[PDB]
């Protein structure tokens, strides 16, 4: 059944049991079910009214923090593109890969800095290119006319830009693990370069340029932070314990497998 | 009860025994201008009999290597009868039309004709010239053909840079020589102004275009005539002054 | 939809009728019936 | 005054933003509107109009004869006549139409399609045809018994000869991106083929070759989303 | 009849037909009417409740995006004029030429940049000159006193200027195609330089200068973006498939006519 | 307009802040949700 | 919870059910009773 909760659970007073047939201690872990032995049936306990707040452990409060999704280099080609995938950095990727399916909105923030670090009063255009839209081929091409694409003009001396992005998938949810092939036909035995590529997660390209007709002489890094909101999760799975190697693939190392618990002297010494 | 038809307007009639349905352009019937949309002060005239009848233009030849024909309809009836006289003497004009196109053939011929209207059908000038003060523009007899019509040069782009495949968004019919021998399209007064002059401005234009060429076997009649009979339904004229031709 | 100006064109901004483009014919044709007799 | 803070998004000019602007002419009242026939309210009204498909877009073709599918008498039975892909946002016969040029302004389309075949030929020439739509999977079928396993319609040449094959919505996902090729072969819609049921019979003193006009449109299930740009226009300098 | 719609159309269950006289498949395309064969009369189908939104395909949502209408060069004469016509660029001109008549408001935006690209803290005056008003003849003339013309003072370091423009035509709608002559008399056969010029679309001049008494030494480009709003359309027409050549004329090339569908191997090969 | 003053905290991008942002796609409606078994609501369901 | 936009995804943002992860068994087992007979 579904139960609500404003705080954690309370405890009721308990006494000593002296009788046969009533065994709350013997469980069965072979049945695939968690043990349910509570405190009131194990040890003599007192009554407490536990008013500790459990509100900040939900999915919304756990995921609604701006992490880091992507750094885009513009060491000025005149423009810089960036395929939108949130698996570049291993800080938010782990939290996202704690679950199998997620459906959420996004809130991008763009923090742009210079070579050493600075804010020169120039102009920057960020443009979103959906899958199929023409990607700009130059710093003054016509793809920057953005008659239908969402674009953002901001200065380096402005506060960091911020937009809100809806759920833009053709499926009903984003899946971080896809057990299958996007295409058909005969698949090779040597190198499956398309195994585990969900086409419902490719969202497009993010381009950035400096609005000019000449060529401004500066190199700059633009950082894209995402804050998830209105998030829903499905099918939780374990958290990764091995170091990451690739972006779109869960590759690990065959040799040199890191243990998930550090070594001690012996099993009979808890120190 | 669907293929035989008769249309009587004024003192003229048009009978047909095989035909398609009667099309009505944009689902609106041509009627007189209301007192809300009107802006001119002087009272218009309404002959309603002498000007609302079937005027027949000359016949165009239907051969194997044809390209098409186009007319400017408020300009084809500027020399014919009381409608032409009223359109020359008056200054403002407003009417709907009803266009019938007859092209009959036997049961051994084959072909296809696309007959459609285009509101504000602008003729383009053919030639690659990006300088505005030297580019080639069409002549007066190309823009306003008159009661003698004008043939196309590139029916693939409607002589306007617009593909004729998408010309089915306009009010249109097909003269298929095995289904119907004629086509009919009733058109209201489509314009952004209530009254306008019927001399230096042509509202729309018909276009008969051979999509599937005319084919037959040896012995059959070769030259297939094409006739168009039109009717200015609900005509209104205004601003009577001296007569001007163009 | 709040407007801060005297003129209504400075403000901020489900009808369909495809039967005048798809079937603008005088005699209505039915679905299951043949179009021409 | 009131205390306030400025947030990110300040001093930006968003293109697709909905915001008011200060007027220039005070106390203005425009010209009164009149009634002009043919007012459109959405773009789905233009997508449900038939429009000639350019199925004969191959080489060695003249200007207008690209719009016609040639049909003639055969000698071997079961022969194939024509074939084309269904994707409207893909280069081919669905590019000369009107639903293909409107669904190229939008990224994701949905709904069922419709292809109308009209027979331009002699009144004494008869025959039959089998139009078969095949969902994704293998390539174009090689036989007619392979094509009959899909979704087909048998259409004979008679007094009407204006058949209309519907293309239903058979997809896994709700929508399909209007970008196909390579890694986007996951959004293909199938193949529409045209075979010969019996033959194109014809009496003497009658031409032995006629044409089919194919037209394409959408249905009431049609839906479009995510406005993008088209790739038919190109411009180097200002006109 | 007029029908409303919150989503797309639904489908009802269908069975097999076995009877004569009821033929929903045979149409008549010669009658100038679109086929009406639905799914329930063609193939056995199931029932679905289609809740896909059709809201963002209307005229208002299709035209209310800021495109590009005109670039004005001020490579400092001291001032720069620009005849107001939205047919300069082939991105918005195509969408506008999809229709015959349009009645709408405008929302201009002015984005001004420098030679390479910059924002120097100077002052700029944009002035609208209606048809008949005197056009400025110098950088310090009296036409810049704007006692009755709408003018805008903005700095280069300010956000881009924005105004809202009403329906300023003497007619009831803007027409993009005009089949006629503005004047009377005998018209020539050689060169009709006035064919297709609607006088109800000429709206005036847009002038721009730098507010100064000396001559500031900078060259700058000002871009004029338009967002249509409160738009109504009439008499839809096909979309242009040929490349553009001129601004006020629908000229194309006689030779080298581009086909509206790319070539393939044969008609019997769909690949 | 209205008189106003700006306070400390202006022009800062707080990471864990709860604030609205301007959308990018106007009039958007996402793909309809379906029922997927095993929806989690808090992290205390995984700790037991 | 005030929103200034037409779209609801641009706005600003206690259910628990551990019995589908802890004890997803068909036959319900009691607390004081032994799990298997
Ligand atoms: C330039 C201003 C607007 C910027 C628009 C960018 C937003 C479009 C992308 C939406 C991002 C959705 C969240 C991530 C999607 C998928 O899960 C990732 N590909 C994960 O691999
Ligand atoms: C300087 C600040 C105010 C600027 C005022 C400029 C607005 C006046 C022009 C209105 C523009 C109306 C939209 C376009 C009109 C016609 O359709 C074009 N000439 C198309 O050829």
């Amino acid at each position: 059944s579904v139960t609500n909760a404003e705080s954690a659970a309370n405890t009721t007073p308990s006494s000593h049991r002296l009788e046969t047939g009533r065994v709350p201690a013997l469980q069965a872990a072979e049945t695939g079910a968690t043990s349910n032995a509570t405190d009131e049936n194990m040890i003599e306990t007192r009554c407490v009214v536990n008013r500790n707040g459990v509100l900040e452990t939900t999915i919304n409060h756990f995921f609604s923090r701006s992490g880091l999704v992507g750094v885009v280099n513009l060491t000025d080609t005149g423009y810089a593109t960036w395929d939108i995938d949130i698996m570049g950095f291993v800080q938010l990727r782990r939290k996202c890969e704690m679950f199998t399916y997620m459906r959420f909105n996004a809130e991008f923030t763009f923090v742009t800095t210079t070579k050493n670090g600075e804010a020169r009063p120039y102009m920057l255009q960020y443009m979103y290119v959906p899958p199929g839209a023409p990607k700009p081929t130059g710093r003054d091409a016509f793809q920057w006319q953005t008659a239908t694409n969402p674009s953002v003009f901001v200065k380096l001396t402005d506060p960091p830009a911020q937009v809100s992005v809806p759920f833009m998938s053709p499926a009903s949810a984003y899946q971080w693990f896809y057990d299958g092939y996007p295409t058909f036909g005969q698949h090779p035995e040597t190198s499956n370069t398309t195994y585990g590529l969900c086409p419902n997660n490719m969202m497009g390209t993010f381009a950035v340029r400096v609005v000019s007709r000449e060529a401004s002489q500066l190199k700059l890094q633009t950082r894209v932070y995402m804050k998830l909101k209105h998030v829903r999760a499905w099918v939780p799975r374990p958290i990764r314990s091995q170091p990451y190697l690739l972006k779109n693939f869960p590759n690990y190392d065959s040799s040199k497998i890191t243990n998930s618990a550090r070594d001690r002297s012996s099993i009979k010494q808890a120190n | 009860s669907d293929r035989v038809a008769q249309l009587t307007v004024g003192n003229s009639s048009i009978t047909t025994q095989e035909a398609a349905n009667i099309v009505l352009a944009y689902g609106e019937w041509p009627e007189y201008c209301p007192d809300t949309d009107a802006t001119a002060v002087d009272k218009p005239t309404r002959p309603d009999v002498s000007v609302n009848r079937f005027y027949t233009l000359d016949s165009k030849m239907w051969q194997e290597n044809s390209t098409g024909w186009y007319w400017k309809f408020p300009d084809v009836l500027n020399k014919t009868g009381v409608f032409g006289q009223n359109a020359q003497f008056h200054y403002l004009y407003r009417s709907g039309f009803c266009l019938h196109v007859q092209c009959n053939a036997s049961k051994f011929h084959q072909g296809a004709l696309l007959v459609a209207v285009i509101p504000e059908f602008v003729i383009a000038g053919r030639g690659s010239n990006t300088k505005p003060n030297e580019a080639p523009h069409p002549g007066f007899t190309t823009t306003f053909p008159g009661t003698t019509g004008a043939t196309f040069h590139d029916p693939y782009v409607l002589d306007s840079g617009v593909p004729l495949s998408q010309a089915l968004i306009y009010p249109h019919q097909w003269i298929n020589l095995r289904t119907n021998n004629c086509a009919t399209v009733i058109v209201p007064y489509i314009n952004a102004v209530p009254f306008d002059s019927a001399i230096n401005h042509s509202n729309f234009g018909l276009i008969v275009i051979p999509v599937s060429p005319l084919k037959y076997s040896s012995g059959a009649t070769t030259a297939i005539p094409i006739t168009i009979t039109i009717a200015p339904l609900n005509s209104e004229f205004g601003g009577l002054r001296q007569a001007v031709s163009q | 939809n709040i407007n801060y100006y005297k003129d209504s064109y400075a403000a901020s901004a489900f009808t369909q009728d495809p039967k005048k483009f798809t079937q603008p014919v005088l005699d209505s044709i039915r679905e299951l019936s043949a179009p021409l007799n | 005054g009131i205390p306030a803070e400025l947030r990110p998004g300040t001093n930006q000019f968003l293109t697709t933003d909905d915001d008011t602007a200060a007027p220039i002419l005070p106390g203005f009242t425009p010209t009164p509107t009149i009634h002009i026939p043919g007012e459109v309210h959405s773009l789905l009204e233009l997508c449900r109009v038939e429009t000639i498909l350019e199925v004969n877009n191959t080489t060695e073709a003249t200007g207008l004869t690209r719009l016609l599918i040639p049909v003639s008498s055969q000698n071997k039975a079961d022969e194939l006549c024509a074939a084309f892909m269904v994707d409207p946002g893909r280069i081919g016969p669905w590019q000369s139409t009107l639903v293909g040029q409107i669904c190229r302004y939008y990224t994701q389309w949905s709904g069922s399609l419709k292809v109308t075949f009209m027979f331009t030929g002699s009144f004494m020439a008869t025959g039959k045809m089998l139009v078969a739509y095949s969902p994704p999977g293998s390539a174009q079928p090689a036989n007619r018994e392979t094509a009959m396993l899909g979704t087909h319609v048998i259409w004979d040449f008679g007094l009407q000869s204006s058949v209309s094959l519907v293309i239903p919505w058979i997809s896994n996902t709700h929508f399909r991106t209007a970008k196909t090729g390579g890694n986007y072969d996951y959004y293909t819609a199938g193949v529409v083929t045209l075979w010969y049921q019996t033959n194109y019979v014809v009496p003497p003193e009658t031409p032995g070759e006629a044409y089919i006009i194919a037209m394409g449109a959408a249905q009431d299930n049609f839906t479009l989303k995510i406005c993008k740009d088209t790739d038919e226009v190109t411009q180097q300098a200002v006109l």
